[PDB]
């Protein structure tokens, strides 16, 4: 009773995208947040041996100068989209002499998000957190492999998804400041790592407008693990 | 049109590839060829599955397609199914010498058709090519060369092959003949004559039925010599003289 | 053979003061001794900050024009907010070049409100070079221009004289005795002149009357 | 406009490139370099039109580079020639025609270096020295008066010498630095630079 | 139009004229012909206005891309490489382009010419413009390589005050920009009419 | 996969066997006997058309359709698919004759024929033809029989048969037929080996036999048919 | 270069010069410019004969597709439709210059091929150089063709009218005789030029030339 | 009846044409290699080599420069197709740019045209996988694989094909940070999985090591059969 | 011109039971020489050659691609190549650009396979074939070719008079005339054996 898999099923929607859905239970998760002063992002490499190099894999890519992103499931699914998006907001400075801040981006891969097809190809199942500072300072914004973009001030992926955010939700309130925020995730990233936490296990994504660029840097994601 | 597919491209969930597995099980059956080391020549020889006798055999070389005035092919498969890459590795041959004007050597001779074959494999659901065919030939670097063709896209290139279901007893018997290369072009002849006598399912030797072309390296010629099945006969009871004279021993 | 590119007449002078700027263009269209309307104003205001000129071959202009217009809906309905008045410069020379095979015969000045509130002049040429600049003059009238531009606006060709940086009132005359001068010689410039003022609160227009021959 | 020397000897092969760059007058790259290697036995050399003389290197250069590295072994000279050939015979009819002067030169383990002649028209032919400038008036006065060619491996960079004093004679020139290569079985060998002083 | 590039012991010394006029008619006097392609990286414009406008900022599309993929900062000598190709498929079609690519490499300082016809070459000085001759009598004379980069200032200019002196097309304002290791700062920029008295003694 | 453009519907049997290659030979076997002799000066044919109705007139439709004046040819089993491939040979033989300016001889017809009804076979979509073709002809004052299959494969017979009973009526001209005799007497055996399986009426309509001679191919009216068969043989 | 011929009741009889001339000297001195085109349909050549030749073989070839279609046997308004139908798509790039001729069950026709394609049905037609002499023939002398011989006649009448007039056609007369039942093609019908005779032997014998290099390569 | 899909993929949770791949990536022929500071080794072995063929038909190492060395592991039928495509790709890239980018293009290339090669339909994936051999600019080693997902990672040690190929893999790892000082040493751990891996036959055993940026050339059996002695002898040090 | 760019002379003429074809050895731009060594007619099969005059890029370009479909027909059908079908597939070749045609003076003179016959054409750069019964000759001056020959060759030429009135042909042409020279290399092939000599000319 499979038909085409893009047929609108009984139910009825896609089957591949819905397929899709279930393809990022194979792959590690990350933890989004957002606050005034700027925007931080944590995730997991799921190192399952030592012969793994941590700088190999990297969950965080910054597609702009000033927007950062994080990737989902796979790796190579993200790498296509990942540097071809990078090729868009360089064009948009040519014509406009000005970058795509935070927002021309989401367009600009919600108008991507679902390209694919059998006949006239295959979509991906990588979730998409977009950051960066737009003229209205640090934002952080996610997307579902279905194509539906939706605004998530802070937003976690993975197969965490699910529990990760529960708790992340309440302790959103904007009277928390981004220092409280910092050493929130960590909280629940020793809960959802099996490994001890160790210089190769995770990185760290923060981007603010005053300090940049940052990106992050070396040695200093030593210092947020040892104070786990 | 998902249900019409039978997704000929795609793998078998043991691993394997289900349509060259079923391929390959033709090849194990018709055609049948032999190779093995010789100096300062290569010789080649085959049996007819159409060896019956109403032929006319005005084909002249049939399973012993020659490509080239210099080189040889000998085919073991459907004969028009192998016509077709015949003509093309000839053309691609032959566009060898037109950039270069030096013959093609035997190496990427073979890498060039073998992915040919491979193309229908890997996509387009297309027929992928039964037909493993042979190599001879000679350059001025790595001299003779013998190479092999699988229908997965692959070469089966090595000094020796066992194609395509008998020849069984002689087999076993070439890895005891393994010592390299000979000649007087007549001894190593007499070796292919008791594979072809001992081991062939009516026995007998016909010689109406196989053929042996052989290609001498000559500077700059390098002749290749077919012979006219007048002095085939006198080759084959060459041999049964000798192999009379080896029952002699025990 | 058919010529696709000629000269429709026309000047057109932006002179950018601190924080506003002005616009002015003549409406005189016409082609050699006849004239084709009277008022024909070639000011046109693509947002309220910015107003940009168009000269030369009248076609290109209505074309040129209408295609930014159209590619401000595609801008505004993307990021949500119009053009930045460097980014409309900075697309036209994208446009511009993209033709230069077969370019546009125009002469276009931008002038107007900037990001930062400011008075800013673009100067354009066929082949889409721009660059800021406070004052530019075009069309054929350009000759008896920018050397007394230079002279007042600039103040250049003179010894110990302060820079004092113009806004309003006297741009507007300025505008006036050259194109009476060039009536003369030239009948490509005359009858109505349209004069646009970019400012924060809106913008001005005024008409002003020339000779008819 | 300038000619690199044809030298084509037995064992050998002898090249001699000028690194004058400049144009009009005023002097732009004095140290510039117009010789290209191939590959270990094999150079490469072309005048022509800018982009022509910088894309014609990358494509006659490459494809040699890769048959080495495929095949297990070099491409020989005669073979490389008429690939060359292919490359400037389709140039003769194609959307936007290109310009080249110089020849390459080879050498091989077996038949012996060879020295083929590359033409803009595509014509090829076999010789052991060509004309790509109007100083062959002056070398073929020497050249053709001993011709016997079993002299020799470095009195060619000797009857250099003899040439370089002949290349400035009537013209408005200078060319004041002359690079100069020599080929032998263990591959191209660098040769020191010339100075012609001014007074 | 005067311009000129060399490279020496510290970078790159880059300068050349603001003046473009057409004709006889004086138009602009603020025209920068030096553009910015990268913090690390100079561009110059020559023969076509927007010609170097547009391909040096192509040319910026694959630099910058290639930064934000490997990480690394792209040489100059690949810069002019892959801007040579990129007008090279042009050629032919009337577009002149006689920038002079110019920045800072991982192996040291370096220069790069690059035309539209498609050379590209490496080189110590190179001056190239509107009427010159006159101002290469009196440069060449005084003009020396190796030198510091305060004796590199007055002597670079100097080629385009002498130069705007006798020929009237020259002119405008002189824009002197000094390329490190840490990339191009500005310098200062004058008006021809003022350096008059400084060169002239 | 991919487009829906008619991929290949050819697969190998678990021995590897070709499907539905093998079942046109079931055409070929439960079509119409045709018979060809190749010997001495030229080669002989010998085909079988019955009319399934009285009102069916032979003189319109005819079997023998000669490729070339110096070529003739007949068919076995299966005519929509045939005229298709006919018609592509006459195309087909005209680069041959343009370029090399030449009576193309029949084995070139066999090796650019064969080839792309290999092609015909290999490419899915559409049902291979269920046609065996005897190509016969005159070529460097040697005449030649070659017979085709669906497959592609190409033989050289002496004397070769076809259609129904075809190994029944091989037997008898592997026999009665040797050797080479001329083409009167080729002409006297291709008829006893068509009456085998023909029906007790022989009429001129009945059998239609074709004759490559060496100054080229020329069909023989119903006339001569029912001269020197009547009678038959 | 000159072609001609006129139509008799029954069939049609074609001729032209041998002699082909490229520049000032003569290159091919017999040469036969009357093509097949069909068993009943011949037509001559003229003008440039690489870009005539490949032309009436693709014709014949198409024609050959054409006609067997329904078998029978070729009628001209089969091949009539089809050059200018054909050299039109073109607009005239290639060149003809051609007399076309068949005998049909209609009964013979004639033809005028031109190089843009526009085609006429005349009696008599005169092509190429020597147009001018073969139509004064033509023209003034036509006659209902009566019985078959006389055509034949007028033909050699005005082709040797064209060869002894313009210098542009010498050598052999040519004639083809083309009617339902009978063909025949006659070449060279006659000899009106010759050559003059040698003043001497100017052979030169061996011994006062000397070979710089020799080569001998013996064969099967 | 046969109910499967293809692409992609199943709710299961798991890819089909993907991880299926990797069974015919770890059943290909067993290849090890290890990286240094000067000298990187690599192996291969399970070629079931019979002694009476050619073994440069076999050989499963080629390379597209002298600086980039190739291993995979897989059929030798699709090799030649990525042997053809590949050496064109680093051709084209010595074309223009003179000066090659380090490590990050290449690596990407095949790992990219694997993963769009999954992407679009009439394309059927590649079941074989490779591991990118070499060293980096300025005397670093390079070390890099390729996965069906079109992931590149880079790893300390080289395990793959049966369970006997992952203990030379486990000795690299015996060495500590210091070993080791000597080429001798690091030469031998190959000759010792020799005996380890596969049947021990002492044949289908094959390595090349690459000094700095000298090219490296196949081993003769006088180095490596006097490197073979030593590693019998260096274990029984250990006793 | 543009067959006299590079010069060279191709002169072939048919002997009783044999042929020769004979072409000068001189390589050169306009009036400059470049080489004397190099080779314009090369071997084509077996016993038959092929004459060229014109661009020599057209004559290594034909040859080249002459010899592409050359063995392409021989290794479908054995048999051999005949002069009749290497004839027009040069002239299918010529014909393959019908307004950019290469520019030669093809001239194929060669002995029948089955017969020792010979057989002599002679083609135009557009692809139009034509024969002669006697000899063809294509070269710069047609003045001297046409001219002497008409005196020079008779019906019936044995192989010692044949290539020695070629030779004095060549040597008063040469040592008269001005662009052809530097040496006349001559195939004269027959039945039982091929036979090629050099003849003699001025080296200035």
């Amino acid at each position: 009773y499979d038909r085409g898999v893009n047929t609108f099923s009984p139910e009825g929607r896609l089957f591949q995208v819905e397929y899709a859905i279930e393809a990022i239970k194979l792959g590690s998760t990350a933890i989004g947040i957002q606050t005034s002063e700027g925007v931080c992002l944590a995730v997991e490499k799921r190192i399952t041996s030592p012969l793994m190099e941590p700088s190999s894999i990297e969950k965080i890519v910054e597609i702009d100068a000033h927007i950062g992103c994080a990737m989902s499931g796979l790796i190579a699914d993200a790498k296509t989209l990942i540097d071809k998006a990078r090729v868009e907001t360089q064009n948009h400075w040519f014509t406009y002499n000005e970058t795509m801040t935070v927002e021309s981006v989401t367009q600009a891969v919600s108008n991507l998000a679902l390209q694919f097809g059998e006949e006239d190809s295959r979509p991906f199942g990588v979730a998409l957190l977009f950051g960066g500072v737009d003229e209205k300072g640090p934002q952080l914004f996610h997307m579902d492999p279905s194509g539906t973009f939706v605004q998530c001030d802070a937003r976690a992926i993975g197969s965490a998804s699910e529990g990760a955010q529960s708790s992340l939700q309440e302790v959103y309130h904007k009277s928390m400041t981004l220092k409280e925020a910092i050493k929130s995730s960590l909280i629940i990233l020793k809960q959802v790592m099996e490994e001890k936490l160790n210089a190769t296990n995770i990185e760290l994504a923060t981007v603010q407008p005053g300090q940049n660029f940052h990106m992050f840097t070396k040695e200093e994601l030593e210092e947020v693990i040892k104070d786990i | 049109s998902r249900r019409y597919d039978s997704r000929t491209t795609i793998f078998s969930p043991e691993g394997r590839l289900y349509q060259v597995e079923y391929a390959m099980e033709a090849i194990g059956h018709a055609g049948t060829c032999l190779g093995i080391l010789a100096n300062d020549g290569v010789l080649l020889a085959a049996e007819r599955r159409n060896i019956h006798k109403l032929l006319d055999e005005v084909f002249f070389s049939e399973k012993i397609y020659k490509l080239n005035e210099d080189m040889a092919c000998s085919v073991a498969g459907i004969t028009s199914d192998a016509n077709v890459l015949t003509n093309e590795l000839r053309l691609i041959a032959q566009r060898y010498l037109l950039q270069y004007q030096e013959p093609i050597p035997c190496e990427q001779l073979v890498t060039a058709l073998c992915d040919i074959k491979q193309a229908y494999t890997q996509f387009g659901g297309k027929r992928p090519f039964g037909v493993s065919l042979l190599y001879i030939g000679w350059d001025k670097h790595y001299g003779f060369q013998l190479y092999q063709s699988d229908p997965s896209g692959n070469y089966g290139g090595w000094k020796a092959t066992c194609i395509g279901n008998n020849s069984a007893a002689a087999v076993s018997m070439l890895k005891q003949d393994y010592k390299e290369g000979e000649m007087t072009l007549k001894s190593a002849l007499a070796l292919a004559i008791k594979v072809l006598n001992k081991t062939m399912d009516v026995s007998k030797l016909s010689a109406e039925k196989v053929e042996i072309a052989t290609l001498t390296r000559e500077n700059g010629k390098t002749v290749i010599r077919v012979l006219k099945q007048k002095e085939v006969e006198q080759l084959i009871k060459k041999h049964e003289e000798e192999e009379a004279k080896a029952e002699r021993e025990k | 053979r058919f010529s696709p590119y000629v000269f429709n007449g026309g000047t057109i002078l932006a002179i950018a003061g601190e924080d506003f700027a002005i616009v002015a263009s003549d409406t005189r269209l016409s082609e050699g001794f006849s004239i084709h309307t009277r008022d024909s104003p070639k000011c046109y205001k693509l947002t309220d900050k910015t107003v940009i000129g168009c000269s030369g071959f009248h076609g290109d202009c209505l074309t040129l024009t209408k295609i930014i217009e159209a590619r401000l809906k595609m801008y505004k309905h993307s990021n949500n907010k119009a053009m930045t008045t460097g980014a409309i410069a900075a697309m036209l020379s994208t446009i511009l070049y993209s033709r230069r095979f077969f370019p546009y015969y125009v002469y276009n000045i931008i002038g107007g409100l900037d990001e930062e509130g400011k008075g800013a002049v673009y100067s354009f040429d066929p082949v889409g070079s721009y660059q800021r600049d406070s004052f530019k003059a075009g069309g054929s009238a350009s000759a008896m221009l920018q050397p007394l531009l230079d002279n007042q606006v600039g103040f250049k060709n003179m010894q110990n004289v302060e820079h004092v940086p113009l806004s309003l009132d006297r741009a507007m005359r300025l505008v006036k005795d050259v194109f009476i001068s060039a009536a003369e010689r030239d009948v490509y410039t005359g009858d109505a002149l349209r004069i646009c003022i970019v400012t924060k609160e809106g913008i001005r227009e005024e008409t002003v009357s020339l000779r008819k021959d | 406009m300038e000619y690199l020397i044809g030298i084509q000897g037995p064992d050998y092969v002898l090249v001699a490139s000028d690194r004058v760059a400049a144009s009009n007058i005023v002097q732009m790259k004095d140290d510039h370099d117009k010789m290209f290697k191939m590959s270990e036995k094999i150079l490469l050399l072309c005048v022509g039109e800018a982009g022509d003389t910088v894309q014609f290197a990358e494509y006659i250069q490459k494809n040699v580079q890769l048959y080495k590295m495929r095949n297990g072994y070099e491409l020989s000279p005669t073979a490389a020639a008429n690939f060359t050939r292919r490359n400037l015979a389709d140039c003769l009819r194609s959307r936007t025609p290109y310009h080249v002067n110089l020849l390459l030169a080879g050498y091989d383990e077996h038949e012996g270096p060879a020295l083929y002649y590359m033409d803009y028209l595509a014509a090829l032919a076999k010789a052991p020295f060509a004309a790509h400038g109007y100083g062959a008036f002056l070398t073929l006065s020497i050249l053709d008066r001993y011709y016997t060619p079993t002299i020799s491996r470095e009195r060619a960079v000797e009857l250099l010498r003899k040439c370089l004093e002949e290349l400035q004679k009537r013209f408005i020139l200078n060319l004041p630095t002359f690079s100069v290569r020599i080929i032998d079985k263990n591959g191209i060998h660098d040769l020191d630079n010339i100075s012609f002083p001014k007074q | 139009t005067t311009t000129l590039a060399f490279k020496f012991r510290h970078g790159v010394i880059v300068a050349a004229d603001s003046r473009a006029t057409a004709g006889a008619y004086i138009a602009s006097q603020t025209v920068k012909k030096v553009i910015e392609i990268n913090p690390y990286l100079l561009g110059t414009m020559a023969g076509g206005a927007a010609d170097c406008s547009f391909w040096e900022r192509l040319l910026a599309r694959q630099c910058r891309i290639y930064e934000l993929r490997n990480k690394e900062r792209i040489s100059v000598a690949a810069a002019s490489k892959l801007l040579a190709n990129m007008v090279y498929q042009y050629k032919g079609m009337g577009l002149s382009m006689g920038t002079m690519i110019c920045g800072w490499d991982k192996r040291g300082p370096g220069l790069y010419y690059v035309d539209s016809e498609g050379n590209r070459i490496s080189g110590a000085t190179f001056s190239v413009g509107s009427g010159s001759v006159y101002a290469y009598g009196v440069m060449d004379r005084g003009y020396s390589y190796d030198l510091e980069v305060e004796q590199a200032y007055d002597l670079a200019r100097r080629a385009i005050y002498q130069a705007t002196y006798r020929d009237a097309y020259s002119g405008g304002a002189v824009n002197l920009y000094h390329v490190r290791e840490d990339g191009w700062i500005r310098v200062s920029s004058d008006n021809v009419a003022d350096l008059h008295e400084k060169y002239s003694g | 996969a991919e487009r829906g453009y008619s991929f290949s519907l050819t697969t190998f049997s678990p021995s590897g066997k070709l499907v539905q290659i093998e079942y046109a030979l079931a055409a070929v076997a439960g079509g119409a006997p045709s018979v060809g002799i190749k010997a001495a000066n030229g080669v002989v044919l010998a085909t079988e058309k019955k009319q399934k109705s009285i009102l069916y007139d032979e003189r319109s439709v005819h079997k023998v359709e000669p490729i070339t004046k110096h070529i003739g040819l007949v068919y076995s089993g299966m005519g929509p698919d045939y005229r298709v491939l006919v018609h592509r040979a006459r195309k087909l033989a005209q680069q041959y004759y343009l370029v090399y300016q030449e009576p193309i001889p029949t084995a070139q017809l066999v090796q650019r024929v064969a080839s792309v009804m290999q092609e015909y076979t290999q490419s899915g979509g559409v049902r291979p033809f269920g046609v065996s073709l005897l190509i016969c002809g005159w070529n460097e004052g040697r005449p030649y029989l070659f017979q085709s299959d669906p497959s592609g494969a190409y033989f050289a017979w002496k004397a070769t048969a076809m259609g129904k009973n075809y190994v029944n009526g091989k037997t008898f001209l592997e026999k009665r037929y040797n050797e080479d005799l001329e083409l009167e007497d080729a002409i006297h055996t291709a008829i006893l080996t068509l009456k085998e399986s023909f029906e007790g009426q022989m009429t001129e309509d009945n059998i239609e036999v074709g004759i490559c001679n060496e100054a080229g191919f020329r069909r023989l009216t119903p006339t001569e048919v029912k001269d020197y068969l009547a009678a038959i043989a | 270069t000159t072609i001609a011929g006129v139509v008799y009741k029954d069939g049609i009889v074609l001729g032209a010069d041998t002699r082909a001339t490229e520049g000032m000297v003569v290159a091919d001195k017999n040469c036969s410019k009357i093509h097949f085109i069909s068993p009943n349909i011949y037509c001559c050549g003229a003008g440039t004969a690489a870009d005539t030749d490949m032309t009436t073989q693709l014709i014949s070839s198409n024609l050959e597709l054409h006609s067997l279609s329904t078998g029978r046997l070729p009628r001209v308004v089969t091949a009539n439709r089809m050059l200018k139908q054909m050299l039109f798509r073109y607009q005239g790039y290639i060149g003809a210059a051609l007399v076309l001729g068949g005998v049909d069950v209609t009964g013979p026709h004639l033809y005028s091929i031109y190089p843009h394609g526009s085609t006429d049905k005349l009696p008599y037609v005169t092509m190429g150089s020597g147009s001018l002499a073969a139509m004064a023939v033509f023209e003034d002398k036509f006659r209902p063709d009566m019985e078959e011989e006389e055509a034949k006649n007028l033909v050699s009448e005005a082709i040797a009218a064209g060869i002894f007039n313009d210098l542009g056609s010498g050598s052999n007369i040519d004639l083809c005789v083309i009617s339902k039942n009978k063909l025949d093609f006659l070449r060279p019908y006659t000899v009106p030029n010759k050559k003059g005779t040698r003043l001497g032997r100017y052979r030169c014998e061996k011994g006062t030339t000397a070979v710089l290099t020799e080569k001998i390569t013996p064969l099967e | 009846s046969y109910d499967r899909a293809i692409t992609v993929f199943s709710p299961d949770g798991h890819l089909f044409q993907v991880e299926y791949a990797q069974e015919a990536v770890k059943k290909g022929s067993t290849a090890v290699g290890v990286r240094g500071r000067d000298i990187v080794v690599l192996g291969v072995e399970k070629k079931s080599v019979a002694k009476l063929q050619d073994e440069r038909t076999v050989r499963k190492i080629c390379a597209l420069d002298d600086n980039v060395c190739m291993a995979f592991a897989g059929l030798t039928a699709d090799a030649r197709i990525v042997i053809n495509r590949a050496r064109v790709e680093c051709q084209s890239h010595r074309l223009t740019v003179e000066d090659p980018v380090t490590v990050e293009y290449i690596t990407r290339y095949i790992a990219s045209l694997k993963q769009r090669y999954t992407q679009s339909n009439g394309r059927r994936p590649f079941g074989i996988s490779a591991l990118i051999v070499g060293f980096d600019f300025d005397g670093t080693p390079r070390l890099y694989q390729t996965d069906p997902s079109g992931t590149y990672h880079a790893w300390k040690a080289n395990a793959i094909g049966r369970g006997a190929k992952s203990v030379r893999e486990f000795l690299e790892k015996n060495y500590t940070d210091e070993a080791i000082e000597t080429d001798d040493l690091t030469i031998k751990l190959v000759i010792k999985a020799l005996l380890e891996v596969v049947q021990s036959g002492g044949k289908n055993i094959e390595l090349a090591v690459m000094r700095r940026d000298q090219s490296l050339k196949i081993l003769n059996p006088e180095e490596i059969e006097k490197y073979v002695a030593e590693i019998e002898k260096e274990k029984e040090e250990n006793e | 011109s543009i067959m006299s760019y590079n010069g060279g002379a191709v002169m072939a003429m048919k002997g009783k039971n044999c042929v020769a074809i004979a072409a000068d050895r001189r390589f050169g731009i306009q009036a400059q020489m470049v080489t004397t060594d190099f080779q314009k007619i090369f071997p084509m099969g077996d016993r038959l050659y092929i004459g060229l005059a014109g661009l020599a890029t057209d004559v290594q370009t034909v040859a080249q691609r002459l010899k592409f479909r050359l063995n392409l027909y021989e290794l479908k059908e054995g048999r051999q190549i005949k002069p009749y079908t290497l004839m027009s597939m040069v002239a299918n070749l010529l014909y393959e650009k019908r307004f950019g045609p290469y520019y030669t003076e093809p001239v194929i003179a060669g002995l029948d396979p089955k017969t020792f016959k010979p057989f002599i054409c002679s083609l135009d750069l557009i692809g139009c074939p034509m024969v002669t019964d006697d000899f063809v000759v294509s070269g710069t001056c047609a003045e001297q070719m046409y001219g002497m020959c008409e005196s020079l060759w008779e019906p019936n030429m044995d192989p010692d008079h044949l290539f020695e009135t070629i030779s004095q042909a060549m040597l008063n042409a040469v040592d008269r005339d001005a662009v052809s020279g530097m040496g006349v290399i001559v195939h004269i092939i027959e039945k039982d054996k091929i036979t090629t000599r050099t003849l003699k000319a001025r080296m200035d």
